[PDB]
């Protein structure tokens, strides 16, 4: 999250307590199919990494 | 049962948390840099019958109304946080204050802790702890062939090197003061962690900042006033006599109340 | 001033006594 | 039990840790190259009732929150390595050292030690030990032939034979420094081990690398003052005394709440 | 209601303890459990802030 | 992650208040005392009422 | 009868054992060799009458259910292994032993025993006894014309002979190590003999795979400490007070129980 | 009676008799010929209430089972015979000995 | 603690003790998790704040 | 040095129950 | 427990005892089932939370 948010602009400094709970570390997943296209889309899954509770209703960015 | 009870309930819990206090400073004795502790007590709610006001006729006013009361909640306790005394331990490794401020330590957690005790060890690697391994801050190591170890009044450590005539400019020990010294959240071993009622810690050199003077050689004794602990015991027992005195009288109240 | 070490000390943990009442009246 | 019944045990405890070196300082006084031993205390847990901040409202913020506290566990009993006084035994052999400085001596076990003591002694096989069978590093052989043996204050340990009137060198004996003169562990007979808590010990010759002198005909004598530690013993027994009346006021107080 | 944490030099919101008022106390009807419950002769249960 | 710290050669003790359980005890007695003045109130009642 | 008085009873029993510890443990100063007892407690059965999980409906689940509970039963009764004071004593027959290890001996009935007691005796065959005529083993046989015993502390013993100029090796004296050593059953006469809580004994030279070493002219003191003892005194007599006030309490409310 | 009470009957028990022992010492202080005495001690029977062996389940062992224990018994009264210092008495009458040996 | 039964409980109480076959047992002859056998001629046992 | 190898031995058995207080030391 | 007839009862009960022929008896001399046999010379006896 402090990588993305250095990234947008935001540097947080390295010592804070930074104790968030609307956010969650994922891994997606996706089936590269054969003859994939620059423009097509593909589903994918995301699984929790962490110890989040839920992804009920996450977004993945 | 009865408010009687209650009440002196609360006052005997009040005087048992006195004592607890008393006997952790007389145990304290000879402990360096030990603070003293005080308690202050605060009454509980008062239950009103006829309101201090209200208007009983058309003109006059009823003063002074009645209201029970209860308990005796003990309210805080502060740290009193003045200087001791200091006393010549002759060692090369023990470092005192001289007037506010605190050595900050990094913990195993990292989080900052801050202590006063100037009882300074090496581990096997050479750096500056604090009896158990809490790594000084700002990071120091004492070289290897260093002999004597000077921390100047200003706040800079030098070792004495291997042949060299020169006492090398090795490290510097700087303070931290805090607005609320008696905010600090006491977690044992001599240490304080700030709390958000400390106020954020300010780093400065020893000397400046309204910060104090590191004394090299000595000692800071715990300002544990013997006979005022003294005069505090006598005083809570007799207390606790009373309000035990009190719950007994509610008791036989109660009893002949039964008995009738 | 050594008197002073220890007179003020008895009547510092005498003055004390007389208030809360455990006395003995003849250690004094 | 009673909280503060368990705070003054632990405090009890601690003191009587105290009067227990104590004792075993006056046990040494008098006995050339002993320390006086010190002992560094430590307070326990802290029983939080009120975290010093816990906002009590939107604003008011309730500093110096109450908490309890026990015990006085003690760390430590480390050993001050300060300079102590030297007394004229008028002895070639023995020799005393001024400053900073440790004799080495290879232990019969095979590892190393140190000692603040200089009263060598010639066994049969030449071999220069005191009182012990303590070897120094590096190894010297005294001549049989030898008449009389002469030790420079620089470490340089010399005979004199028949007829030859030239002071030739047998063996240098060298001094030791500690980054850390209190780490080091006794095993007995003032000797000191070398200890993870000690620092590298530096071999480095006497005079020079800003080691201390040698005196010879001279004994250091332990750095037990009997004043200061006469001073100590009194105010260590006034704090034991007080502890004990903490224990016996926590009697009373359950007594008198059984009696109700 | 807050709480402290592992290290955060500062009790973390958890949340508001709300009560509520009612014009008439006596009115609620009591169902065990000690507890009472809204009825038509209770009003309606003001909710507020503690203190005010 | 939040737990507690180790203290070795040392046992925690239990955390009861003896003084507020005397107290609590002397309440406990008159409270049964007072349930079982009920009880024999209920009994007298019952007494005459059989008696009528 | 009641639930609370058979509790009150346990509380009484526990209370009796933990003094009948504290009472043994203090008669056996000045007894050589005698390690500590400490007794450890632990509640017996709980009798719940709602499930501490037990979901009541649907959604809720009952959080910290009804569960009585008894007793104190005490669970056992540990021993602090930990080297006694020496003191000096001057005999040549009594040796202690510095770190772990038992002397072995050999009971009349052929099993063998362990003690760490070293006031020996040599008996009307010159054989080492222990004061009970208990053979140390393995034996050792002192000549007849023997002036004096040494017993070194590699535990080799030797006598000098008169007219003859050597300490001719009369035996080895080795030491038994136990891996718990709080495990050893205690048989009075401070003997020990094997359990297998203990553990196979491991027989060892002094010095050697952690065994101790042989100090002749010390005998190793009992380690109670008093002051402990003494504490634990006052709040066993205290705890029985409170305890015998609960059986008086449920007595008083049963007899008005029955009244009616 | 009570459990703890025997035990403690024999501690003052012990206790005194090594006052005692320690009296005659100091009583005998300028006695010609007299040896010191040194009580040693030794403790009674422990009556077990839980094996130290004893395992309790098919895993568990139970480890330092639950002794109780009691006494202080005396066992010795030491004599040290130690050789005593000499002094001139000047008498021709008084022979001391330096060395072991008793007259007959 | 590891029960006779392979179940698990859990307890604040630190009167351990050392077993015949070096485990940390807790007056009861329960094997505690995770498992640690002390070494047969261990002469000083040492336990960090943190617990190593 | 006399009377301190007696003074140091007493403050062994020194029954904190009881123990020397400041006007007898 | 094994009744006198030969059939099996069941007690709730634990005041045991050995009778001349060391079978674990409940006091009534109705030996218990499985039978258990205490050796002649048994210097203690240990029941575990097992039942071994």
């Amino acid at each position: 999250l402090n990588n993305m948010l250095s990234q947008l602009g935001i540097t947080v400094p390295t010592g804070t307590n930074m104790q968030l709970k609307n956010v969650a570390a994922v891994m997606v997943t996706a089936s590269y199919p054969p003859f994939a296209r620059q423009g097509q889309t593909i589903d994918v899954v995301v699984s929790s990494m962490g110890n989040a509770k839920s992804l009920r209703g996450g977004t993945l960015l | 049962m009865i408010s009687s009870l209650w009440i002196a309930k609360t006052g005997l819990d009040a005087q048992q948390t006195n004592m607890d206090v008393i006997a952790n400073n007389l145990a304290n004795v000879s402990t360096n840099g030990f603070k003293r502790q005080r308690a202050v007590f605060e009454d509980l709610l008062y239950q009103t019958i006829r309101q201090p006001g209200a208007q009983s006729s058309e003109q006059t006013t009823l003063p002074s109304g009645l209201q029970i009361g209860t308990g005796v909640r003990p309210v805080a306790t502060e740290r009193l946080h003045s200087q001791g005394n200091l006393s010549q331990t002759n060692n090369s490794k023990d470092v005192a204050i001289k007037g506010q401020g605190f050595f900050q330590v990094m913990l195993p957690d990292g989080t900052s802790a801050y202590t006063r005790d100037g009882s300074f060890q090496v581990d096997q690697n050479g750096q500056l702890v604090t009896a158990g391994g809490f790594q000084v801050q700002p990071a120091i190591t004492i070289p290897a062939n260093a002999l004597s170890i000077t921390i100047g009044r200003d706040g800079v450590v030098s070792v004495t090197q291997q042949g060299q005539a020169a006492p090398v400019q090795v490290g510097q020990l700087n303070l931290t003061t805090f607005m609320n010294d008696t905010g600090l959240e006491s977690i044992g071993e001599n240490l304080y962690i700030e709390t958000q009622s400390s106020g954020a810690p300010n780093e400065s050199t020893p000397g400046l900042n309204g910060a104090g003077l590191l004394y090299q050689g000595y000692v800071e004794t715990s300002n544990v006033n013997v006979a005022e602990e003294l005069v505090n015991m006598i005083q809570v027992q007799r207390a606790y006599e009373i309000n035990s005195k009190a719950v007994s009288t509610t008791d036989q109240m109660l009893q002949k109340l039964t008995q009738l | 001033d050594l008197q002073s070490s220890f007179l003020t000390l008895l009547v510092a943990q005498l003055k004390n006594q007389d208030p809360t009442n455990p006395l003995q009246n003849n250690e004094l």
